[PDB]
């Protein structure tokens, strides 16, 4: 369930990604022309720039997901083949 | 002429027999448990020829107590079950022992529970509705009369009370003979519905054969051929429509899985046998409907650690004419029966068949939930606020449309105290389809919830401030 | 005239001692009408594969060995019958006159009796035969999950090679091949009937090997197919070969080289997998002139599990394969139907397998679609939006909706060129999203009624022609001029 | 001195062979298949001994119809091809046979397909680079002579156009050869590489040795050798420059795993064979420079889950010296060759080998044109008038660097009748130092569009 579990993460984060880019790209089209997305700014340019991190964030996170999904995917296939082989030599 | 056992190995034994008296594949041999505590009589299925006059039999009965050397006997024929309509009414196990009644049945025509697949010449797809009353099965997984309907899921994500329901539901009122194969379930469900059964008086009409998941391997594989030879005989003898109903199908795979490498076999992926989709391409093509001859089989089927791509699962897709996909990830939400509308199907869930308002409802219940899934991780980080006003319609639209979709189930009422309730196909259609226009959007979600149609709707709404 | 003696047996496997000139492959007969194939052979005894009604092999039973490979009849008399992997009928008609036998191992045409692919397959179904078309000869994979409906896809297929098949004419007929491989039997049936009303099984054979054969059954099917296929192209013919599945094929392949006891690789095939796959799909070939130019295209078919392309049979088949249509179910449930993901399909042949008319229609509608893909994330404004990437996206939801078709409706070429004429020329762009689907269909059907000499052109001639481009455009401004849109909108100008 | 066939296992084939007649590992015997229908000799080369004087052997061909028994025949050699000029034009399999004029080779001069890499004193100390004379792939991702280039790129991004276009460049510039490995080569593709190159008129500059997908593994797994076996033979014997191409170096790695399965060797990570990285060793150390003449090698890589961590391409990525990615966006706007000028990478464009300003003029494209890249989204959806000053005059700059990176190429003559430029590095450097300074702002974009140098942006310009 380990690499099914990363590839609904990498599924979400690049969703993630894909909305937090097209709202950079507004924001920076509003920036020429109540919500929360804007950084740190309570606490439109904002806006664009707390977009621009989101959506590096979750590219960073996609790259390390997908970092770990690999490695969860070459280690069952050599798990498999270990049961395999070793079931194999069993009978052999 | 009896063979002597050579080798004995959990549930394999090795049989040495003379010299031109070597049994054939799948005959049944008898040998002796003669110690005091665990005496009794040993049938072995004659699994392999080893060669030099050595066969590989599997036991069907635990083999403790059991010597090197003892007499074993060859009957001449593979394990034989009793058909006609004597078994109606009554309980039994793999080998064709009746259990409320011992000894009864003796008498009756007995039929190998090894046969041959329907010829090829004789199969006619089946293409007519099955209509139940629950509103997921019946909107976007309609069953098929004399088809083959599968039930999907991980541990306990109710695969069971759902086969219970659809016995309250087709079989109670069926005018045919029934067929239930417990494969290698709990003993306590196989109690449960037989009493279940004669408090409905539908045991009169319901021949019930159990091979439960504390018997050995050996009675695991050859329950489910039982069951099947008397519901063949029931189809091909006495021409009557038939019911089967399997619980749980995957327990035949497991079970030939837990003796493949005691039998010398190298594994397959995913420690399978390597004879996977052979053996259950046999059990299933058995299962069938002829012309003229109709089968509605119903089978539960595991899916081990809720993985849908297990080779036992993803075999056994393949064969069924209708799957209801039980998901824990709807079990989690509470929603009841726990279907993936997503991932369940049905060959009959076509404009020609459900006529062009069904398959639209259908299918535009489907896009809604499709869209809503694509969803949600945005709404889980970043809010509901942040999409568009459509989507935002869309999931509220398919919160209330998911909930809708569950419903109160009779078979569920232990486990609620809530009777259940049946809503007829077109109600289903109709409110389903109102329910994707937004018509019932300025209802709380709450109100959707483990209902029947649209009037149990109407008083839940109610009940809680909103009218519809 | 040797006889070997059944030494074991078990699970469709027998061993035989003797035999000392059987050959590897060899067909051997066992008593009571049962046949197995010599697999392995080593000093003690040859392991055989039986070939069904295993359960009658006991220890000691003579073998006969037939001094012959495996093989199958071959001939005309097989286009509309349902045979199994022997070449023997199981549809209950009757015996099938063959007009020679083909050993199913004999070598693919070589890289010097070929010819480059440059002839179109239709499959009639306008997302393949515009963004991934299929030459003749191709080897396209049809991939992806179970139910996103591959099985659908080639059926269409065969449906739509009815009007070449009415021609007469060889050099436009295509006789085609079902393979089914550990289907079940009411699936075959059904397909059966599919083909059956849409006038198909005129030019169609089945070779079927249902769940319930043998695994030397289920292996041996699509070699079958192919030898009866094989037999067609060499004699100048045209054929389609589909096999569904071939992952089912590679398991029971896999089933057989582990109970004979063959060293396990990955997913615990055995180290001939591919081979298995690549020498049957390099059989499909389009051959040279000297040969009599006939061809075999192949459409394989991979199921995958959770879409996982990187699995080991769906990597081999991707790279033997020129070409892969992936089909997803998310796609389906999006009513993308049929579900190819056009982003990720690919056709190696491209445009050498198109008409003129359909390269020149089809030529933007992959930039547009990716256009498209690109800014759907922007949908949700539609505003603030550089008027360009509006009109992008708006053609791209109308192209989308152009590339969506209904089960058993393959489109003749012409048809599918005038559809993709609309999308791509603009002719949608006043039509609602949700009414595309509908435009399309009556206008073709106005067309084939009042102006079917647009359609014998582009037929004829292979070209959409500047004349009959103004006068399919004045015929789409008067149909616009009648049509009724869903919100009751006008569709003019 | 014959062998007998003993046992039969798909490709494997176990020989007995007499007490003092064992065959050495790696030798090619012969044994035949009399059926008609499959009539044909075998090729089976000896893996292992395995004790009583039998040998375990991988069959290069199926062995439908070999019976027990049979006599086998040691040829005393490994795979032997044939090499000289005479494989010039013609296509080869691994074994050495002729397909397109059976029989055609037998009577030269035969090399096995094992050897050793050049020894340790007769390499080169210092790495070297190979001066295509293309703009992009000088001055953005130098090639290293004797190195090894990944080639990426999908279908239609002008794939066979660039190998076309490497081998006029060696066959001209270099007076070098080139040889052809298709590995798992889909037969349909080896026909049309065939046809095409002939077309071309560069198939008599080329040879072809295909080992098809259709094959067992072993011609799989040796094709690569007997190709680069002809290619040791150009650089040691002719004293030539030898292009290697190798469509796909993952399918011989492949069907070594392949080969190391059917043997009954036990899996190693990932399921690929236990000597993964020897065998890849093997095949990469002889594509080497020594004594003045070089092989150097384009090699198709696949990865597999487009995972750059698995085994296969993680041991090949050892032995690359640069890579070349085409890609689909930069053919769509029809730049040839279509490189992707960001993606694409070498490992030898450093000051320390290059020289600071080729450095200079690489860095400065790179930086121009990642600029670009990411402007290009606020380009497209935006659009362009929502860029300031400066970002619009970046645009126009990076839009005229880019086109001018495409290059009438001497492979593309055939398609546009103009023939092709080979534009010195110095010139190059010139250019784009210039182009990125501006001086060539004010020319038309569309006069940038696939030249060589300075005198054809000149030319071009007033034409425009
Ligand atoms: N173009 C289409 N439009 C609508 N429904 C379709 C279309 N193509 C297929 N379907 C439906 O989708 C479902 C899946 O079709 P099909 O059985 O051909 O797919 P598959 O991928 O081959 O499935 P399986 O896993 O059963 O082999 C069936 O209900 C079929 O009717
Ligand atoms: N329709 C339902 N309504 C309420 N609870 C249910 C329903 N179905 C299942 N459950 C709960 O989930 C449990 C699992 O059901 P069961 O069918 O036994 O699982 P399995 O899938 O293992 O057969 C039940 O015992 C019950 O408590
Ligand atoms: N430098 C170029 N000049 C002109 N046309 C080219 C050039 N490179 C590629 N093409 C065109 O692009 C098409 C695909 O290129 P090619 O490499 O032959 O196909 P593939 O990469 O699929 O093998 C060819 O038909 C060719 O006409
Ligand atoms: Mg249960
Ligand atoms: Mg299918």
């Amino acid at each position: 369930a380990t690499l099914r579990e990363l590839r609904g993460r990498i599924r979400s984060a690049g969703s993630i990604k894909k909305i937090t880019k097209a709202q950079e790209l507004i924001a920076t089209s509003r920036i020429a022309k109540d919500r929360g997305l804007c950084g740190a700014y309570n606490a439109s340019a904002s806006r664009r720039r707390a977009m621009k991190s989101a959506t590096d964030n979750a590219d960073d996170l996609i790259k390390a997901l997908t970092l770990a999904a690999n490695r969860e995917r070459q280690a069952q296939i050599t798990q498999e083949i270990s049961e395999i082989v070793g079931g194999a030599n069993a009978l052999a | 002429t009896a063979g002597r056992v050579v080798r004995i190995t959990g549930p394999v034994v090795d049989v040495e027999f003379p010299r031109g008296s070597v049994p054939e594949l799948f005959n049944a041999l008898h040998a002796e448990i003669t110690f005091g505590a665990l005496a009794k009589t040993l049938t072995l299925e004659v699994a392999q020829h080893l060669g030099d006059s050595l066969v590989r039999c599997i036991s069907m009965q635990p083999t403790d107590g059991l010597v090197r050397g003892v007499e074993v006997t060859d009957t001449g024929a593979s394990i034989s079950v009793p058909v006609g309509d004597g078994v109606k009414g009554h309980v039994f196990n793999a080998l064709g022992d009746c259990l409320d009644d011992p000894g009864y049945g003796k008498d009756f025509e007995h039929w190998s529970i090894h046969r041959k697949p329907p010829a090829f010449s004789d199969l006619e797809p089946r293409t007519e509705m099955l209509e139940t009353g629950l509103k997921v099965v019946d909107l976007l997984t309609p069953y098929v009369r004399g088809g083959k309907i599968a039930l999907f899921g991980g541990a306990g994500v109710g695969k069971t009370v759902l086969i219970q329901e659809m016995i309250n539901r087709i079989a109670r009122n069926f005018g045919g003979t029934s067929v239930f194969a417990g494969v290698g379930e709990r003993t306590r469900e196989g109690n449960d519905l037989w009493v279940e059964l004669a408090d409905a008086n539908v045991l009169k009409d319901t021949a019930l054969v159990f091979g439960q998941m504390d018997e050995p391997p050996g009675t695991r594989m050859r329950v489910a051929l039982s069951a099947l030879t008397m519901a063949e005989f029931f189809r091909d003898e006495q021409g009557q429509d038939v019911l089967l109903f399997i619980d749980n199908i995957f327990r035949f795979t497991q079970a030939g899985s837990e003796v493949s490498t005691l039998l010398g076999r190298m594994p397959s992926a995913v420690g399978y046998q390597p004879t996977l989709a052979d053996e259950m391409g046999e059990l299933q093509e058995r299962i069938t409907s002829t012309r003229g001859r109709s089968i509605t089989s119903m089978q539960a089927v595991y899916v081990p650690a809720d993985d849908y791509t297990d080779p036992a699962p993803a075999t056994t897709f393949a064969h069924l004419d209708a799957t209801t996909e039980l998901s824990r990830a709807v079990f989690s939400k509470g929603i009841f029966p726990a279907v993936d509308p997503l991932a369940s199907s049905s060959t009959i869930l076509d404009p020609a068949i459900v006529g062009d308002e069904h398959y639209r409802v259908a299918q535009e219940v489907i896009r809604i939930l499709q869209r809503y899934k694509d969803l949600q991780d945005i709404i889980a980080i970043l809010g509901i606020d942040e999409l568009s006003e459509e989507d935002k319609q869309l999931v509220n639209r398919a919160r209330r449309i998911e909930r809708f979709l569950s419903q109160n189930m009779m078979a569920a009422e232990q486990f609620t105290g809530q009777p259940g309730s049946t809503v007829p196909l077109k109600e289903t259609i109709e409110a389903f389809d109102k329910l994707t226009k937004g018509e019932f959007d300025h209802l709380p979600e709450q109100a959707f919830f483990l209902i029947g149609g649209l009037d149990d709707l109407a008083k839940k709404a109610e009940s809680l401030g909103a009218k519809l | 005239e040797e006889i070997g003696t059944v030494i074991d047996a078990g699970d469709g496997i027998a061993h035989v001692e003797g035999l000392p000139s059987v050959m590897t492959q060899e067909l051997l007969e066992f008593p009571g009408g049962v046949l197995g194939v010599a697999l392995n052979l080593d000093e003690h005894s040859v392991g055989a594969v039986i070939l069904g009604e295993f359960e009658k092999i006991e220890e000691g039973q003579q073998v006969k060995r037939t001094g012959e490979v495996l093989s199958v009849p071959v001939g005309d008399a097989f286009l509309g019958r349902v045979v199994n992997p022997l070449g023997q009928p199981i549809d209950g008609q009757g015996d099938i006159a063959a007009e020679t036998r083909r050993a199913l191992e004999l070598q693919a045409p070589s890289v010097v009796q070929r010819q480059s692919v440059s002839e179109p397959l239709q499959t009639g179904i306008k997302a393949i035969d515009a963004m991934t078309p299929i030459g003749r000869g191709q080897r396209q994979l049809i991939i992806g999950d179970r139910k996103t409906g591959k099985t659908a896809v080639c059926v269409d297929t065969i449906l739509n090679q009815r009007e070449a098949w009415l021609t007469g004419d060889p050099k436009q007929q295509v006789r085609c091949v079902y393979v089914a491989i550990g289907q079940k039997g009411t699936t075959i049936a059904s397909v059966k009937r599919a083909l059956e009303e849409g006038g198909a099984m005129e030019y169609t054979t089945i070779v079927a090997a249902p769940a319930s054969d043998a695994a030397g059954f289920k292996w041996l099917a699509p070699y079958t197919g192919s030898a009866i296929g094989q037999h067609w192209m060499y004699n100048g013919k045209h054929v389609l070969i589909v096999f569904d599945d071939l992952s089912k094929q590679a398991d029971a392949y896999r089933a057989i080289s582990l109970l004979l006891r063959r060293p396990p690789g990955r997913e615990a095939f055995p180290g001939d997998v591919f081979y298995l796959h690549s020498r049957l799909l390099e059989r499909c070939a389009k051959l040279s002139d000297e040969l009599g130019g006939g061809s075999m295209t192949g459409l394989p078919i991979i199921e995958t599990k959770a879409n996982d392309i990187s699995a080991f049979i769906p990597t081999n088949v991707i790279s033997i394969t020129d070409g892969q249509c992936f089909l997803e179910s998310d796609l389906f449930n999006q009513g993308v139907r049929p579900a190819i993901n056009v982003g990720v399909s690919v056709s190696r042949v491209g445009g050498a397998a198109q008409i003129k008319a359909m390269k020149e229609v089809a030529g933007s509608l992959r930039l547009d679609l990716s256009q498209y893909r690109e800014l759907e994330a922007f949908a949700a404004f539609a505003s603030d939006l550089d008027a360009a990437s509006k009109a992008q996206l708006d053609r791209g939801a109308r192209l989308v909706e152009l590339l969506k078709q209904p089960q058993y409706s393959p489109l003749a070429v012409e048809e599918q060129v005038v559809a993709i004429f609309l999308g791509t020329q603009g002719h949608l762009d006043s039509v609602p999203v949700e009414d595309v689907q509908r435009f399309e269909s009556e206008l073709l059907e106005h067309v084939k009624a009042s102006h079917s000499d647009i359609f014998d052109g582009i037929r004829e001639t292979k070209k959409l022609s500047e004349e009959a481009e103004e006068k399919l455009v004045s015929v789409i401004n008067e149909f616009k001029k009648g049509f009724q849109a869903s919100d009751g909108s006008s569709v003019v100008v």
